[PDB]
């Protein structure tokens, strides 16, 4: 989803 | 006591060189077995048992 | 009493006309030897506890290091790999010692015996050959003349020479007034020199049995005693801080080696083959090399972790090995 | 390897020598060392002769009475600078050998060897010195003046059945004792104070636990938490 | 069009704290390292774990921090598919690294404290249990690393982990699940209940004041690593709760937050070092 | 006194299995790594197998791989040889023989009496002269060659000669080219260029007969020589 935030540990 | 008497005794006569000369020895010593010195004289590695 | 003093009196005016000059003034035109900077070559680890002693076998490669877990462990010091392993009756060892012959390896301690260990038996294993046991008091050092004769130093303030076959003390040395703590067999092996805690030094006859010269000159107990490779001369280490180089000849000190920075006293001392380098080992943790004819620090060996309990020089000269309480021992060249 | 076959076999040889030497230093570690000083009459012996060895909940204790060599003891002290405390019994019956008693303290306290080694004081034989003071005998003010003025402590715990006469007799030696140890040292020692008899069997338990607090302090300076 | 496009003030103000943080902390655990490992006398075995846990607390800091805040930035992955798969792996390792290496330390300050006359952990378990620490936390980030893609969205490259398609999402979930489990609840456990008993002891006279100030040093460690670490994962397991507040905006800012409480864990133990012992004060002082 | 009886020989039937026991009596088995070397009724000898102290190192020979095994009972100081698939060319006499290796030891010093079994790249060393006819009192020089220098960079030469005298175990002569082995008479010398080396024997004795084989200890398989005679 591009309005989807994408985070990593 | 007497026992310490003649300990002094004996090392009284003792015969004793002079110091200059003693000093002189030592020096020639040194310098005699110097290259023969691996702690004195750095031993090439090669040569090194602990190389 | 008053004969005494007056031989005493005596001894130091013969002594003061011998000094005509100094040991440094002589060599003050020597050139100094410059920094000899030593590196860590090897570190034999393995011990448990403090390392308290060590001897260089006549080979020059293998080594025997006391313990106070109570095991002397030999060492190859070319392969850093240990040839045996002997566990001692004793936990509490002072000293060790390794045959010329390199057949046997003494050791002594509080325990008042130097047990004698055959390394070379059929059944393969070290074996306790005799534990000699005349002395009253703990054994300081103990270095071998034969391997049927050893002399020993003990703090019953006596030294004795021990036939080995009889177990019976040879001859015994009662000179001395305080706990004697080391020896130095002369490379002749026909004299020996024992410095103890009474601040005083006497060079014996093995073979008379007499004390025939005593020096003194230190300020507290000589810990360490060495001889320099001619035989003629013998340097000394004591609680003082101070290593004093004794001629036997001229019967008078010759050299002191004090530096202000130390105030920490010697454990051990030694020489080098030629005799121009005095290594010794200080408390401060460190062991400092100094040249013997021009009195001054060449270069410092600080490799330990605690204070360097034994120092000894190769035969070849080759390397000077260095045991500290640290538990390690170390192959400086 | 560039090691020949019997290079090989040499260091396999090391390396068994190496396990043999790992297994004797767990028990190395395991075992405290403990050195029982004290003088003669102190009943060294009974508390709980070069060595003996006693084990109380699972950790072996290790004691050295090293009573072959007198004079001059501080030579033969350097090798026990790493025992975890020193037991010292003194024998409070005896006012004339105390004094004595109270230089040697002195002395180990001081030693710059045992300058990091706590010190487990055992007075011993606190019954005989009760028989003493009840029968008055010998005054402790005699030996020491200062009797007359000290006067038993608020923070002491009087045991039950104890003359005060008989109390403050105990408390005094105590008292000599703690003064010596307080003067010298910088809370790098510490020194542990057990009135002690010659029937009491729990001494090895007092050991135990004196033994836990010294090492945990040391281990608490260790870990860097101080 | 990406709407994580945070205005230049908000970059700028989010990229300061970042960058105090991150600083200070590599600065400080950096320092640690020198000062155990340069002067000798530090470097004991008991240091071995204190050494673990800054090495992992430094690299945490210096990879996971700034590589994350750069992404956060517009959510862009500036590096590359290696890169990708990199981060979700040696960083990520860091951090489970830095907690099981405190779980380390708080075991051998039990048993120094709690048990004092039995031996410590010989020097060869030490660094045994070292690597079993670093192992297990390369284990519990392969996972991430093993799903990783650099999937191009036309807006930016977004370095997302594939999990295996389920329609209940149970892989997915499962696993963080348990990571949250296993880097935080068992942690917070053990750690709490040895500081907890050693803490005990130790309230229980100079010596009073210094045993009491490790205590207080304990009580912030424990609290630390609960506070600190609670936000990161509540953030973590919010697409299985609520996934619609990460399709909305205000997410990229509460990463940001989480992260930042989480990240300054590897501040907490350089201060706590230099302020409860005076050695490592003298080695820091001395840097 | 050092003593390594070994038995469990016999005629055993061709692809049969038999283990042999060398029983230990008089020294530390368990510090002293242990060897089994056999000799072909006519033939010389052939290093079978090794077991290292502590049972840790354990080389076999090519011949046997496989089908021998050899193990160490250390508490019970026997070691053991199971032999399985016995063809007809292990016929032999099999010898245990002791070997301690530190710095300065005497590997192969004491072999055991021989245990008789009757079924119904590695460098090779060349003993020239089968046999040598002398008389007592004169001056003996047995040779043995070898296919690669056998100098380690150690430079320790790893050659050793051994001595079996009619109806009698080897015995250890000379170890490491030169150093004389314990309870061996001076009059046995050893000098060696790497590849050819030489036993002087001078003053030869009664004693002195029976044949001299030399064994490299280099690298494992360890080759014993054909063996030179010395018939009085
Ligand atoms: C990519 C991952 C696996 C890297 C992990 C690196 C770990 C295993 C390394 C990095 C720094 C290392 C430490 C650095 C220095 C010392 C001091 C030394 O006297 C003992 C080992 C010890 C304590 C090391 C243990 C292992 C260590 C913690």
């Amino acid at each position: 989803k591009p309005q989807q935030f994408f985070g990593l540990m | 006591a007497r026992k310490l008497v003649e300990q002094l005794k004996m090392e009284a006569n003792i015969d004793r060189i002079k110091v200059s000369k003693a000093a002189a020895d030592l020096m020639a010593y040194c310098e005699a077995h110097a290259k023969e010195d691996p702690l004195l004289t750095p031993v090439p590695a090669s040569e090194n048992p602990f190389r | 009493r008053q004969e005494a003093e007056q031989l005493k009196n005596q001894i130091r005016d013969a002594r003061k006309a011998c000094a005509d000059a100094t040991l440094s003034q002589i060599t003050n035109n020597i050139d100094p030897v410059g920094r000899i900077q030593m590196r860590t070559r090897r570190t034999l680890r393995g011990h448990l506890a403090k390392i308290y002693a060590m001897h260089w076998g006549t080979d020059s490669r293998l080594l025997v290091s006391a313990s106070q877990d109570g095991k002397l462990i030999i060492w190859d010091s070319y392969t850093t790999n240990k040839v045996h392993a002997i566990p001692l009756r004793s936990s509490w060892v002072m000293t060790c010692a390794y045959a010329p012959s390199g057949n046997y390896v003494a050791c002594g301690g509080l325990d008042n015996i130097c047990s004698i260990y055959n390394l070379k038996t059929r059944e393969g294993n070290v074996r306790v050959s005799r534990e000699l046991a005349g002395h009253t008091g703990y054994l300081s050092c103990c270095r071998f003349l034969d391997d049927n004769q050893i002399v020993t130093s003990s703090g019953d303030t006596t030294c004795a020479l021990w036939d080995i076959e009889t177990g019976q003390q040879t001859t015994t040395f009662t000179g001395h007034t305080g706990d004697v703590m080391s020896l130095s067999l002369a490379p002749d092996t026909r004299l020996f020199v024992s410095g103890a805690c009474d601040a005083s030094a006497k060079l014996w006859d093995v073979r008379e049995g007499m004390c025939r010269q005593t020096f003194t000159g230190h300020e507290s107990d000589i810990n360490a005693i060495c001889f320099f490779p001619n035989g003629n001369a013998f340097a000394t280490g004591s609680d003082d801080a101070t290593c004093r180089l004794f001629d036997l000849r001229a019967d008078q000190e010759l050299m002191t080696y004090s530096h202000d920075n130390i105030i920490c006293g010697i454990t051990s001392v030694s020489f080098s083959k030629s005799g121009r380098l005095l290594l010794a080992g200080y408390d401060d943790f460190n062991c400092n090399v100094w040249d013997a004819l021009k009195a001054d620090r060449a270069g410092v060996l600080a490799g330990h972790d605690n204070r360097v309990s034994c120092l000894g020089v190769t035969d070849d000269g080759m390397a000077v090995a260095t045991g500290s309480w640290d538990s390690f021992l170390k192959i400086w060249n | 390897c560039t090691l020949s076959a019997e290079d090989k076999a040499a260091v396999e040889r090391s390396k068994m020598i190496e396990k043999q030497l790992q297994k004797d230093k767990q028990v190395y570690r395991a075992t405290h060392r403990l050195l029982l000083l004290g003088a003669d009459n102190s009943g060294k012996s009974t508390i709980v002769i070069f060595e003996t060895k006693f084990q109380v909940d699972k950790v072996n204790f290790h004691m050295f009475d090293v009573g072959g060599q007198r004079d001059e003891r501080r030579k033969w002290i350097q090798c026990f600078n790493d025992v975890t405390a020193i037991i010292f019994v003194v024998d409070s019956s005896d006012y004339n050998r105390l004094q004595e008693a109270l230089n040697l303290f002195k002395s180990i306290w001081n030693n710059r060897w045992l300058r990091t080694i706590s010190v487990i004081l055992f007075l011993n034989k606190q019954d005989l010195l009760a028989e003493k003071v009840l029968a008055g005998k010998s005054k402790i003010e005699d030996y020491f003046p200062e009797f007359a003025r000290y006067t038993t402590p608020e923070d002491a715990t009087p045991e039950p059945g104890e003359d005060p006469r008989v109390t403050r007799a105990k408390y005094f030696i105590r008292d000599e004792f703690l003064r010596i140890s307080t003067a010298s040292g910088d809370g790098r020692h510490y020194c542990y104070p057990h009135f002690t008899c010659a029937v009491d069997t729990e001494n090895a338990r007092r050991i135990f636990n004196d033994c836990r607090d010294i090492i945990q302090r040391m281990h608490l300076r260790q870990y860097e938490l101080l | 069009p990406n709407q994580f496009v945070q205005p230049a003030w908000q970059i700028v103000l989010w990229a300061a704290a970042y960058t105090v943080i991150v600083v200070t902390s590599v600065v400080g655990n950096v320092v640690v390292m020198w000062i155990i490992l340069a002067h000798k006398r530090m470097r004991t075995v008991t240091n071995y774990f204190l050494v673990n846990l800054a090495f992992a607390e430094a690299s945490m800091a210096a990879f996971n921090t700034v590589v994350n805040f750069t992404y956060a930035v517009h959510n862009e992955w500036y590096y590359g598919l290696f890169y990708c798969k990199f981060h979700n792996f040696f960083p990520i390792a860091a951090v489970f690294a830095s907690i099981y290496s405190m779980t380390a330390v708080a075991f051998d300050r039990y048993m120094a404290i709690i048990h004092p006359l039995q031996p410590r952990l010989s020097a060869t378990a030490t660094k045994v249990v070292i690597c079993v620490i670093w192992v297990l936390a390369l284990l519990l980030a392969f996972p991430q690393g093993y799903y990783s893609t650099t999937e191009t969205m036309p807006s930016r490259v977004v370095c997302m982990i594939e999990w295996p398609e389920h329609p209940n999402k149970i892989y997915e979930k499962v696993y963080h699940i348990c990571v949250t489990v296993l880097i935080y609840f068992l942690p917070l456990l053990v750690i709490g209940y040895a500081y907890t008993v050693v803490g005990i002891t130790l309230w229980a006279h100079e010596q009073v004041s210094a045993k009491r100030k490790v205590v207080k040093m304990m009580i912030v460690v424990v609290c630390t690593f609960a506070i600190c670490w609670l936000p990161f994962h509540i953030f973590f397991l919010l697409p299985y709760i609520n996934p619609d507040l990460y399709l909305k905006k205000f997410i990229q800012q509460v990463y940001l937050a989480i992260m930042w409480l989480a990240m300054s864990s590897t501040m907490y133990n350089p201060i706590i070092y230099c302020c409860l012992n005076d050695r490592f004060r003298l080695g820091f002082k001395h840097a | 006194d050092v003593q390594l009886v070994e038995s469990g020989g016999g005629l055993v039937q061709p692809g049969g299995s038999r283990k042999l026991s060398c029983s230990a009596s008089g020294f530390a088995f368990s510090s002293f790594g242990m060897h089994w070397v056999r000799q072909a009724p006519e033939k010389g000898l052939e290093w079978v197998a090794y077991i290292s102290s502590g049972s840790g190192t354990i080389y076999y020979a090519d011949t046997v791989k496989g089908r021998f095994t050899i193990s160490r009972d250390d508490p019970k100081n026997t070691l053991f040889l199971q032999m399985t698939s016995l063809r007809s060319e292990d016929t032999a006499m099999y010898y245990c023989v002791r070997s301690i290796y530190y710095y300065g030891s005497s590997p192969f010093d004491f072999w055991g009496q021989g245990t008789t079994l009757t079924v119904s790249s590695d460098i090779v060393m060349t003993q020239a002269t089968s046999s040598v006819p002398v008389t007592p009192g004169e001056s003996v020089s047995i040779s043995c060659r070898s296919s690669k220098s056998l100098l380690h960079s150690n430079g320790n030469t790893y050659l050793y000669w051994f001595l079996q005298r009619p109806g009698q175990s080897p015995q250890l002569l000379i170890y490491r080219m030169s150093n004389l082995a314990s309870g061996v008479p001076d009059r046995f010398s050893g000098s060696g260029s790497g590849t050819a080396f030489t036993l002087t024997i001078s003053r030869l004795e009664a004693e002195d007969v029976g044949v001299y084989y030399c064994m490299q200890h280099l690298e494992y398989p360890l080759t014993f020589g054909a063996g030179t005679k010395l018939e009085l």
